[PDB]
């Protein structure tokens, strides 16, 4: 009969009812692949436009069967098998990418089982391709959520050490591998005789005898991460670092944002289980035993929740500013006495800083003197205070924009030839040369990630590169060639470089808390909201500009022979034309109102999003800054260039004269032969007191999770416990 | 339902799956 | 095979030299500086 | 057979390729939907009851003392 | 989808080349040119494709996209521009209907270029500007334009 | 999933029941987060031979914003619509050149 | 606010007495 | 001729647009600071 009311609303509406090893690999014929390989022609016959072997079609079309035949039949060694799986595509995919590039659990579980057993020789899941993608980064990009978990369980298993023998680090290795062996549990091998499960040889070599399932039992849940954070700590690892590492595994997966928010809430719960500073720097410190620093990993992976805590902003402040000079602004005595000492000691800086850089490269009693300080760090040895190194940088920054705006307010139409070079116009070309040297050894030494995600390094290139290009193209446009329109490009390169300098000079407000989260906003509603609304307006404005030309074009018909009279009303008795241009320009003004209304509501969205995080972004941009200057030398970019020249000369001398001398002024900023803090690697009987004080903190953290995971085990059965206390009430029994 | 939700569930849905307390509310005052 | 996945990602990067007797308590970490 | 249809929007094929299982896929999907939605329906029975026990919390405590009144 | 969009950037380049490479001193074969009549065959075949996806996918689905209106209206305008230009060049040569012909090609050149923001529908960060401009013309404009008119 | 979408379409033409449409839209997104991988998402949305009731094509037909916006429902479309990854070649230095 | 956040522990103490006495 | 007054005016338009947008971004920041105190 007719269906239900639900019937005709939800039910499905419509009515329904070859010679190569490659095409025997993709279809999955085992024996046809075995016969034709006994004639052969290769085992890596690769087709042309995409560089796929006969292996990478089994990984493509989900045949673990004939990948397993080759591993049984046609292989000699470990080194021969890995040459087959690491045979890249034309994009660069190995065997493990192609099985994670598209959801093929049954092939991915074969490759992982070949990797748990140690039958490889390279980390097959850590290799990259042309785009730098990964096997874990392809499965997260495409979104195959069932091969992401299988890659999560492998990286959680591989964290735990196989060498230690503790009964709770061997239980949770058995309960991660058997989460994968029960995940396959079907899909037997190609031989119909000797049949065995996938993770046979891995659960065997683990030494643990265990003395209608739910989806709480076949997935990684929050009680499964807690079994790893304890067992990594019980086996000996930094518990603050295992939480940061397991977090950045789950941010890579993009589909476990309910577990990322828990692991973040444990690195903020462990971080304020501490009381003193002595307990903060006991769990954040590396030792000889675990050399793992978690502070340096958080500001490498931009960890805004850790890196702006009360206790992390306290261990940076007692190195950046141990004297409180940053609070000599909130008083009248502070501005007068702090300001007057600044213009004195910046006048004293610019006259002695060249004389120290020369007399430190070949005047060795000074280089052993300039290393003194830097553990006391305060006003006794003022060149090591990291706040003061920042103040000299901002003073040598405003000096460039005063000496550049004086270069343009002191131009005249008076003398062409002895004004192309000057004591001022050539001095700034050396200055901008030494900003470009500064950005090279910033880029080379840190890397492309922290360079582009920084303060104003991209902007400080362009104001330096366009002034040099102003300086060169003015020299060779007076003498080499005579004169052209090339002289008017010269006035644009100095107009960019004078604009970008004053907008660079609002980095003196990186530390203000009123003018600080206002510059970071105005950067962000200008590099996001305006460069994506200008692409929309360019399509609209080019449509009205075409439509005006179709509205003013002529059609000239009054002639008896050919082409004699022609009606003129172009701009791009006949009182009809102006009527149409008025109505057309009204439709453009309604369009301009409708887009100025969408631009202002676009920006008020961005104000609401960057100001709900005002004092977390600020305390993160501060601590990326307090860590950058604590490793940086006191030579600002105007004397960056003198330091490279005297150290290239002054260390070439002590290769001819005395040999194993050492202590050279190293030709890099951001010194590497310094742990960031002085409370790092604690040799002696301070190691024994940290390890006691760490184990007090972490053991009191791990049983406030074990309490808070017990209350959630009771929230799940709250309507079952209420029914049992109500019956244990004296209806039945007392 | 009082006998199926007597010890955890015999409706196979952890209880009788439409059964709670309603212990009983009073009027008073 | 000697590094782990945790090891490449989290440990201290560079190679340092162990000082002979370097304390880290609040005084006596500053004997070379104060004197 | 297989003549070019002049009608666009091919109505024979379903929307996705995983729509109608035919066999062991049908027996596995039934095991997966019972696994998922029986733990959807449990965690609504608990989460509705918690809002009943919030608003009516002093009446459960009063029923535990009312038994001193009767028995 | 990419061959749909690459055949759609091609339509507004040939249409905006037509209004720029328009020579006024040209005889009556300026009406029936090769390029002027190929664009009229194109917009003929757009109108037959909208009647197919009006009968197949229905009416509530058809008037729920917002681009199916602009596929009709720039096709119906240029195919009416192609007719009335022919009539106003050898049959009745007056400026009353000539200025309608230059008015349809202006209307049909806007809706070509408003149709080319459709490549940004899949892009994040320009996709939500096609939707906050569409919903603004659905919900808001037809209640504020009735008060600006008063 | 079909009954939750059907009971929500009932109460949205009733127009005076907004504390119940808010609860049935919150249960439609709570069902779709109990689902953990793609294998379970396409096992509560698939029409079997027993009940041939698709809830995907009925959410397209009644213009459902809160279902089609979800991150597991945006995945069943882009698995089927892209299947090669050539959308993700436009986020690299060496891919915008060769892709164009 | 203490009995809200710790409500399943009061109910569990009323059943823990079946465990001891 | 000689493309000479065109090269400078395309920098006159970039400088004026990226400033007037930059002031409007800063005026939305003041409308939305006084809104939160008025309301
Ligand atoms: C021949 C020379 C002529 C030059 C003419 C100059 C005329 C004035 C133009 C001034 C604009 C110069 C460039 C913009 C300066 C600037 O705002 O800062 C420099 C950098 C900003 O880096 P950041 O670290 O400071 O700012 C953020 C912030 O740190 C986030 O936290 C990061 O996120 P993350 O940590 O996750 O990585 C961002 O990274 P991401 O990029 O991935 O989002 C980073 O960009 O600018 C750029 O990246 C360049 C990219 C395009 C920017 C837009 C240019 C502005 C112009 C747009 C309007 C044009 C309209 C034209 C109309 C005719
Ligand atoms: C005076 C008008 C000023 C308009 C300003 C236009 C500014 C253009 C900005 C760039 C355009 C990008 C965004 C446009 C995309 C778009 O789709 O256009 C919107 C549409 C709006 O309707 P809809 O299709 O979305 O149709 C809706 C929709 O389908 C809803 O979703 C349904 O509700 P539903 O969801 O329940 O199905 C509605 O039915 P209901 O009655 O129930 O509500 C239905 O009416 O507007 C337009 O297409 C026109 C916009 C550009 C105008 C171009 C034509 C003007 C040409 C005139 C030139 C003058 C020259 C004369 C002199 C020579
Ligand atoms: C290679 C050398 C290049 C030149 C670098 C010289 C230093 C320039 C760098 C920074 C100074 C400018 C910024 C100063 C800002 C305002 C100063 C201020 O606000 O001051 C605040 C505090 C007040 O101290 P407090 O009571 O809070 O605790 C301190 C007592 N304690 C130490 C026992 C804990 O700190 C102090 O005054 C101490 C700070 C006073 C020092 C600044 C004036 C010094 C003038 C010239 C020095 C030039 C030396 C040249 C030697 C060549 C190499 C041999
Ligand atoms: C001028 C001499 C004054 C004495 C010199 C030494 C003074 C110095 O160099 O500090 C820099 C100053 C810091 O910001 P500033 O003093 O204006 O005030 C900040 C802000 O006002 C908040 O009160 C604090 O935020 P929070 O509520 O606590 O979170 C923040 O403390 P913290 O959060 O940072 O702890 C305060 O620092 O920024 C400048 O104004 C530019 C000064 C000129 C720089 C350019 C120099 C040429
Ligand atoms: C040359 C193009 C070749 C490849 C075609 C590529 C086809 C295509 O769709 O790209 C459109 C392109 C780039 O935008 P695009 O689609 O790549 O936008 C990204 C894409 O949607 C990803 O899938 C998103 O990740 P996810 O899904 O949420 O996980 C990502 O968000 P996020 O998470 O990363 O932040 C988005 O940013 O936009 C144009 O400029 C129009 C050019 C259209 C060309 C029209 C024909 C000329």
């Amino acid at each position: 009969k007719k269906p239900s009311d639900y019937g005709c609303q939800l039910h499905y509406k419509h009515a329904r009812v070859k010679g190569t090893l490659i095409t025997a690999a993709e279809l999955g014929l085992v024996d046809k692949y075995r016969d034709l390989k006994r004639a052969g022609q290769d085992i890596l016959t690769c087709d042309w436009p995409y560089h796929y072997s006969s292996i990478l079609y089994a990984c493509y079309g989900n045949q673990y069967k004939i990948l397993q035949m080759v591993e049984r039949e046609f292989v000699g060694s470990t080194q021969e098998l890995t040459a087959m799986h690491t045979t890249r595509c034309w994009v660069g995919k190995n065997s493990a990418m192609v099985a994670a590039y598209q959801g093929h659990l049954e092939t991915m579980l074969y490759i992982i089982d070949l990797d748990m057993q140690g039958k490889f020789t390279e980390d097959l899941f850590k290799q990259r391709d042309v785009m730098g993608k990964n096997a874990m980064m392809w499965a997260a990009s495409q979104g195959h959520t069932d091969t992401i978990e299988v890659l999560l369980v492998r990286s959680l298993y591989r964290l735990l050490p196989e060498d230690c023998a503790d009964p709770l680090v061997l239980k949770t290795r058995w309960k991660l591998v058997s989460l994968l062996a029960d995940l396959a549990s079907h899909c037997r091998d190609y031989d119909p005789g000797c049949s065995r499960s996938f993770f046979q040889e891995v659960l065997a070599s683990i030494k643990y005898d265990p003395v209608a399932v739910k989806l709480k039992d076949v997935h990684i849940t929050v009680r499964t991460l807690q079994g790893v954070i304890v067992s990594a700590y019980r086996a000996g690892m930094n518990c603050m670092g295992v939480i940061m590492y397991c977090q950045s595994l789950l941010q890579q997966a993009r589909y476990f944002d309910d577990l990322v928010a828990q692991l973040t809430a444990w690195e903020v719960k462990l971080l304020d289980t501490c009381r003193n500073k002595q307990e903060v720097q006991a769990i954040l410190a590396p030792t000889e035993d675990d050399p793992s620093e978690p502070v340096g990993y958080a500001l490498a992976t931009f960890d805004k929740a850790f890196l702006s805590h009360k206790f992390v902003q306290q261990i940076f402040t007692e190195k950046w500013d141990t004297m409180g000079v940053t609070d000599y602004t909130k008083s009248l005595f502070g501005v007068v006495w702090g300001g007057c000492s600044l213009v004195v000691a910046f006048a004293a800086w610019a006259t002695i800083c060249p004389l120290v850089v020369v007399a430190r490269s070949f005047l060795s009693p000074v280089q052993d003197f300039m290393m003194r300080g830097k553990v006391i760090v305060d006003s006794r040895f003022p060149w090591h205070v990291p706040l003061y190194r920042w103040l000299l940088t901002q003073c040598a920054l405003i000096t460039f924009t005063v000496l550049l705006s004086y270069l343009v307010f002191s131009f005249d139409p008076s003398d062409p030839v002895p004004a192309s070079v000057a004591p001022l116009n050539t001095f700034l070309a050396v200055w901008c040369a030494a900003i470009l040297v500064d950005e090279v050894q910033e880029y080379v030494e840190e890397g492309r990630a922290e360079y582009m995600s920084s303060g104003w390094n991209v902007m400080d290139v362009t104001m330096a590169l366009s002034y040099i290009l102003h300086y060169i193209l003015r020299i060779i446009a007076v003498r080499v060639t005579d004169n052209l329109n090339i002289l008017l490009v010269v006035n644009d390169l100095l107009a960019a470089a004078a604009l970008m300098a004053w907008f660079r000079m609002v980095s003196v407000f990186e530390l203000s808390s009123a003018i600080g989260p206002l510059i970071q906003m105005m950067k962000q509603m200008l590099i996001k909201d305006v460069t994506r609304f200008a692409l929309l307006v360019l399509v609209i404005l080019l449509g009205f500009s075409v439509g005006m030309e179709a509205l003013f074009q002529e059609a000239c018909i009054e002639r008896d022979p050919t082409t004699n009279e022609c009606t003129k009303y172009t701009s791009w008795f006949e009182q009809k034309r102006v009527t149409g241009v008025i109505f057309y320009l009204i439709f453009a003004i309604v369009t301009a109102i409708l887009l100025l209304n969408l631009f202002i509501a676009m920006l008020a969205d961005t104000y609401t999003r960057v100001s709900t995080q005002a004092m977390v972004e600020f305390r993160y941009r501060k601590a990326k800054l307090m860590a950058s200057y604590s490793r940086r030398d006191f030579v600002c970019p105007p004397f960056n260039l003198l330091h490279l020249v005297c150290a290239a000369v002054g260390n070439g001398l002590r290769r001819l004269v005395w040999g194993p001398d050492g202590f050279t002024p190293v030709s890099m900023r951001k010194n590497e032969t310094v742990p960031l803090f002085s409370w790092y690697f604690p040799q002696g009987e301070e190691m024994r007191q940290v390890v006691v004080l760490q184990r007090r903190v972490v053991d009191d953290f791990l049983n406030s999770n074990r309490v808070a995971l017990f209350r959630e085990k009771l929230n799940a059965e709250l309507p079952n416990l209420v029914h049992e206390m109500l019956k244990q009430k004296g209806k039945g029994d007392g | 339902e009082e006998a199926a939700a007597a010890g955890g569930g015999g409706s196979a849905r952890e209880g009788a799956a439409l059964h709670e307390p309603t212990w009983g509310v009073d009027d008073g005052e | 095979k000697k590094p782990s996945d945790y090891g490449c990602q989290l440990h201290y990067k560079h190679a340092r030299v162990v000082e002979p007797e370097s304390t880290t308590d609040d005084g006596m970490k500053r004997l070379k500086d104060v004197g």
